[PDB]
């Protein structure tokens, strides 16, 4: 890994940062409220009489067990598009509030019940907002909506007109039947929502997590903050989810970073050898998966520590130096310097009674190669 | 008369927890340092941008409010009322007296003489806030009691107001009123503009010092 | 930029090679944060001691001499200054020499001065009296060594309660060194803060752009969020080699003042301390380094009236080494410095010409 | 940037603290020009004649 | 529609912003070391024999 | 369509190039603090006693 990081066959003495190190979560629970009440849409989607288009109807979806798969999959539909949220996603998802608005349009006019358009329709009777998150759904119903002598009694604003509508109409002038389905989250503390499937819970695992919308990874530990009966969870400065409360026990729950950190390779040269020691950077030695040894720095493997001091090889840190000497890699203290008293008293002085000329060298960079490119060719 | 809130009228702007984070929000609030009117013991007054509301007693004169556009019929309306047992929410179309109010024998209640087409019920000194603010067909309502070591004037100090209820009414509001227990046998009303303030959170993460940052320069 | 997610993370990787210069230029600028320590601190090849019966003429150094019972070995002046002044992707890498170490460096360049003076920062250290020293550095600002012998315990005593004011002032000032901590947090957390932020798009979670949003669409979403991460990382990286080009001619300059004004007595004017520069004391500090300059300032002057030469026997005599005064009736010699009046004699002036061409010529 | 408009500056405002930065960056340079100028000239301390 | 050339526009005024401050961060650098030669000039050859 | 496709190649080489630029303008001001000291060290130390 060294080498490939390099990109060459040599690697000479260092200390290469080479990847990140990372632990792997086991398990994926899925904290979801009980499960009560499939939502019976069975009554907007199977009414008798719809409401116009100038005056549609508002119906609040409220906590319950919404299943969009038996609408998705029904295939009676005509037109079934999502904005926010691809469709096969909606079973797996939870919000604050649904909200199911429905009339009668023309045929060809359901292509206005989107964001952004124009028209009779969109214009002044009903307007879906630029950055809409639900689904519109839609279906033809000649046979239900439309009499012969003509139904004038579906009206819409262009100030009141009617269709007239019959049933010797060509299509795209046969009445659709239209349900706006609008995903919207306040700032409650949760609501209704796909029923998966629900699991246990366990602590002190890094972990694949979902509290009931809410998609993580980490260990989950038990809390001792001071949560508030509106307060579920709290986030950390920088804006990160730090805690949660679980749904069914209500109890606050932190979630912590699984370990993770960088790992370096430190090489004596392949020139020299090919024996290698690894350091997980500030890891605690005892969650990283001989020689194992703890630093300031992190965790060492595959050098022995010594007690002796020598000057700094290859540097380490916190004061931990490592060198290929003792056939092997190893660790220590490196030395500042041989000790030395100075036989100082108030009357003596040394003097010295010979020289030596000396010479030496310094080295120092004055330019650089000068290099053009022309803009527009690159 | 009119009054000097000092720093009042600060509500949790939502869930979420939170500690020592001098954070810095966008919202309705309670200028520091308003001018709030002063009533005695009432009329109709406006809405048109949330309310704060304060109430000091300690017997209960104050029982609840009514909400609304018109305040009777041919529009729908809320009405929060309280007699000796607990609140009742409801929602229908009212008929509602011109001077509501409900007696205290006590026998009560010459309140409204309509209840049509309801489409939402419930059932089940001192001083007495409330928040009350209406957004996106929601009814939200903030409230905090503390205890004055006075009767009936608006003390100071810090006190940041706790939600209480959410409604999905759809309900349109431009006017609002109160109710009050007569005698048989002091409150005061501000109004919310859209400021920025800086919270100062505990280590608990209740909010306990603030910063109306359109004040003065030094804020 | 990801946070562990395959999807943005494959997304990613038809940006080419931006995120390995970048690495490289971090790992560049934490290189030569132990190369700026190195060069100021290891100017010593022993570790010098100072003997344990400690008569320096009256000096006292024990303020800013190592004390063991102190933590890491620290002096008195060096712990007034360490008292006064878990994310995503973000490490902080530790210091190859520990501050243990560095205190190490200092006491040992400390009690090489005590000792010897300027010898050991040339050769082997040759040990001196400690006043004789003090005469040394005297005569290299131009007065004359029986001024340093004749008030020996006034300045002496004048060095201790100067020594004894830099503790008060300092335990009663670091802004340099807090400027560049606050400096880097400033930039860490603004770094943070913008994980939080759309760039144009519907969260800045990848949670909620692939929980709520097909495979095929996705892709149009989360390029929005990489876009804006890569640019404000690019920023860090930036503004900190703009920041460390700065840290680097400070420490530059720190490892020339202790060559210059620990290791040797300075002419220069200004560069170590404000007057006639005699010493100076090495201390470290928690990212930094304070130096401790001893400089001899004149004081209460008098005037006197001068010329340039004196006539006698048609001669023209010049002083060798002073300057000509007189008290009011006489003449005599001083040195320039400082007030100490001789007999003017053929052993103290020299003689060049007749006396009508200068201009000034007194007679005596 | 924006400049008037206010169509501009809600959008702008989804960049996060890209502008606080420049600012902060831009009065330090002009903090710092002073300072080089006292450092040059203010080498005195009384007003000698 | 707006929406989207507006953007464009916004991404390109804030790169020609980035790229004045840069390159004023680094033309003062370059002025303080000269101050920094200046005053050491004034320390030296004016209050002093060099 | 081809405009769509060319506008993305025209933005990500005008940022390799800006970043190339740069980091070579804060590396030349390196090589001039270099050069200043061996101007100084010739003139203090061939054309002098130190
Ligand atoms: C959902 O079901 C769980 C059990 O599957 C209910 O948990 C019970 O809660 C009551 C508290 O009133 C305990 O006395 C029972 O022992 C619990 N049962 C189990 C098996 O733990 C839970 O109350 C249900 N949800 C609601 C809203 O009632
Ligand atoms: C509305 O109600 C009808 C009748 O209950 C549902 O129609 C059923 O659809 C399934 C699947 O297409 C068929 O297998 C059944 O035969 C249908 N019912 C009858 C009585 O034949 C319809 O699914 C309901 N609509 C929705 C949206 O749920
Ligand atoms: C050098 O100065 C120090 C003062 O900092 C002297 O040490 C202190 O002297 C006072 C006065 O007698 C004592 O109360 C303290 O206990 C001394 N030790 C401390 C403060 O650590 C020291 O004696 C002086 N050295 C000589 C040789 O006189
Ligand atoms: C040196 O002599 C001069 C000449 O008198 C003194 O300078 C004068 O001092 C008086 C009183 O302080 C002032 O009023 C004059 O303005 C000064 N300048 C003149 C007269 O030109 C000076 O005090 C003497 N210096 C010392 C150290 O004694
Ligand atoms: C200038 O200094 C001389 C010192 O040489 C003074 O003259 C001597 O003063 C002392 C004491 O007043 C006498 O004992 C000597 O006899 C004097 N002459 C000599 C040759 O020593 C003189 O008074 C001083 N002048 C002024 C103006 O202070
Ligand atoms: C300094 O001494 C010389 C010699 O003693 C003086 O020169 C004499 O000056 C007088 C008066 O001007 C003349 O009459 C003599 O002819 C000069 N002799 C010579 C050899 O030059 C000189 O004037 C003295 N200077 C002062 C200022 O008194
Ligand atoms: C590298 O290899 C060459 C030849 O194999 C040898 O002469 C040289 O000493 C080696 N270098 C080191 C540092 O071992
Ligand atoms: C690693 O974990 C063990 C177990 O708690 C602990 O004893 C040890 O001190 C930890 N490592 C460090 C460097 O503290
Ligand atoms: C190093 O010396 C210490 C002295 O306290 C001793 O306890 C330890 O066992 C020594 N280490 C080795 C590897 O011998
Ligand atoms: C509140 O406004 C009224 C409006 O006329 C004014 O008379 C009164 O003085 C104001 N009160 C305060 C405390 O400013
Ligand atoms: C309190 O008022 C509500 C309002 O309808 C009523 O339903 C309730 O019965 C009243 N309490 C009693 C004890 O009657
Ligand atoms: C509301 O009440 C009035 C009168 O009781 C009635 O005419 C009307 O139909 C009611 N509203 C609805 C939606 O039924
Ligand atoms: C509230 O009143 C306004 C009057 O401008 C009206 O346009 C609006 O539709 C009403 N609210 C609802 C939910 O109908
Ligand atoms: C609440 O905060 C106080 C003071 O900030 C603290 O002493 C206490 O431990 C916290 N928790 C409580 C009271 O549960
Ligand atoms: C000094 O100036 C005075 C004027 O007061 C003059 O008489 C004298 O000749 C001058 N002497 C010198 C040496 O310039």
């Amino acid at each position: 890994e060294t080498k490939c990081t390099l990109k060459s066959f040599t690697v000479e003495k260092g200390i290469y940062q080479t990847s990140n190190f990372r632990v792997q979560p086991t398990e994926s629970i899925v904290r979801f409220p009980n499960i009560t009440n499939l939502c019976p849409f069975g009554e907007v989607f199977n009414a008798t009489r719809f409401a116009s288009v100038y005056a549609w109807n508002r119906k609040r979806i409220s906590n319950c067990v919404a299943d969009y798969s038996v609408l998705y999959n029904s295939a009676s539909f005509s037109t079934f598009k999502c904005y926010g949220v691809s469709p096969t996603k909606l079973n797996d998802l939870c919000f604050t509030n649904v909200y199911a608005d429905s009339f009668v349009i023309r045929g060809d006019e359901v292509r206005q019940i989107a964001p952004g358009q124009t028209g009779k329709i969109a214009d002044y009777n009903y307007k879906l907002p630029d950055d809409f998150t639900g689904c519109v759904i839609a279906w033809n119903s000649n046979n239900l909506d439309s009499k012969v002598g003509g139904n004038y009694n579906y009206l819409y604003r262009l100030p009141l007109q009617s269709y007239g509508f019959q049933p010797t109409n060509g299509v795209g002038y046969q009445p659709y039947r239209v349900v706006v389905l609008s995903f919207e989250l306040l700032h409650a503390p949760a609501t209704v929502c796909g029923p998966k499937k629900s699991t246990n819970l366990v602590k002190n695992k890094c972990v694949n997590f979902n509290f009931n919308g809410l998609t993580g990874t980490g260990v989950l530990t038990e809390s001792n903050k001071k949560f508030l009966p509106f307060q579920q969870f709290g986030r950390d400065i920088a804006d990160t989810t730090d805690a949660v409360r679980d749904p069914q026990t209500l109890e606050i729950l932190d979630i912590t970073p699984c370990s993770f950190g960088g790992v370096s390779v430190i090489t004596p040269g392949t020139n020299t050898s090919n024996q290698v020691a690894v350091l997980y950077q500030d890891v605690n030695c005892t969650e990283v998966p001989s020689n194992v040894f703890q630093t300031r720095a992190g965790c060492l493997i595959g050098a022995e520590h010594v007690n002796n001091s020598y000057e700094c090889d290859i540097p380490i840190g916190a004061g931990i130096c490592a060198s290929y000497q003792t056939q092997s890699i190893i660790a220590y203290t490196m030395s500042l310097g041989a000790e030395n008293s100075v036989a100082y008293s108030n009357n003596s002085i040394a003097i010295p009674t010979n020289f030596t000329i000396s010479v030496t060298t310094e080295i120092l960079p004055v330019s650089m190669t000068k290099t053009s490119v022309d803009c527009t060719m690159y | 008369a009119y009054t000097n809130s000092f720093t009042r009228g600060v509500y949790y702007p939502d869930k979420v927890f939170r500690s020592s984070v001098l954070h810095s929000t966008q919202d309705l609030f309670l200028p520091f340092f308003s001018n709030v009117t002063w009533f005695h013991a009432n009329p109709v007054l406006p809405f048109n941008d949330g309310v704060y509301f304060a109430s000091t007693e300690k017997s209960n004169i104050i029982r609840g409010w009514i909400f609304g556009t018109t305040l009777d019929s041919k529009t729908q309306s809320l009405l929060i009322v309280n007699n000796a047992t607990n609140v009742v929410i409801k929602v229908c179309e009212f008929q509602f007296c011109n001077d509501p109010f409900l007696g205290v024998m006590e026998s009560e209640f010459r309140v409204y003489s309509s209840a049509n087409n309801c489409t939402f019920e419930y059932v089940s000194k001192n001083l007495r806030e409330f928040v009350f603010k209406n957004i996106d067909g929601y009814f939200k309502i903030y409230s905090k009691h503390t205890p004055i070591n006075l009767v009936r004037d608006l003390p100071q100090g810090f006190s940041a107001l706790e939600p209480l209820v959410d409604l999905p009414i759809g309900i349109n509001i431009t006017r609002f009123q109160t109710l009050l227990a007569l005698h048989r046998s002091a409150y005061y009303v501000g109004y919310l503009q859209p400021r920025t303030f800086l919270l100062k959170y505990n280590e608990n993460g209740t909010i306990t010092d603030a910063v109306d940052c359109a004040l003065d320069p030094l804020s | 930029i990801c946070g562990d997610s395959t999807e943005c993370s494959n997304l990613l990787l038809q940006y080419g090679s931006f995120c390995t210069q970048l690495n490289r230029a971090l790992t560049g600028i934490a290189v030569e944060q132990d190369k700026n320590t190195q060069e100021v601190f290891a100017q010593v090849k022993q570790i010098y001691k100072t003997p344990p019966i400690k008569d320096f003429g009256g000096f006292n150094f024990s303020q800013i001499l190592p004390d063991p019972s102190k933590p890491s070995k620290r002096s008195f002046i060096e712990d007034l200054l360490f008292n006064k002044v878990k994310f995503n992707g973000l490490t902080v890498l530790p210091p190859l020499l520990t501050d243990e170490m560095i205190a190490q460096y200092t006491s040992a360049l400390l009690a090489g001065t005590i000792t010897s003076g300027w010898t050991f920062g040339a050769g082997a250290a040759l040990q001196i009296p400690f006043a004789m020293q003090m005469a040394y550095r005297f005569n290299g600002i131009g007065v004359t060594q029986n001024v340093l012998y004749e008030n020996q315990k006034l300045i002496a005593n004048q060095f201790n309660s100067a020594i004894g004011k830099i503790q008060d002032s300092l335990s009663s000032a670091l802004g340099k060194l807090q400027d560049v901590v606050n400096q880097n947090a400033q930039a860490l957390n603004t770094l943070v803060k913008q994980l939080s932020s759309n760039f144009g798009a519907i969260s800045s979670v990848l949670n909620d752009i692939l929980s709520r949003l097909d495979p095929p669409e996705a892709e149009v979403q989360i390029d929005r969020l990489i876009t804006g991460r890569l640019q404000s990382l690019q920023t860090y990286v930036t503004q900190q080699l703009i920041r460390a080009a700065e840290i680097r001619a400070s420490a530059n300059l720190a490892a020339t003042k202790m060559s210059e004004c620990v290791l040797g007595q300075s002419k220069r004017v200004d560069f170590c301390g404000k007057g006639y520069h005699l010493m100076s004391f090495p201390q470290s500090a928690p990212h930094g380094v304070v130096f401790l300059h001893v400089t001899y300032v004149p004081a209460q002057e008098k005037n006197f009236t001068t010329a340039p030469a004196i006539c006698h026997d048609g001669k023209a005599h010049f002083p060798r080494e002073g300057v000509f005064v007189s008290n009011g009736t006489h003449w005599f010699v001083t040195q320039r410095n400082f007030y100490e009046p001789q007999i003017i004699t053929t052993d103290n002036t020299f003689v060049s010409g007749n006396c009508d061409v200068v201009i000034g010529i007194v007679n005596n």
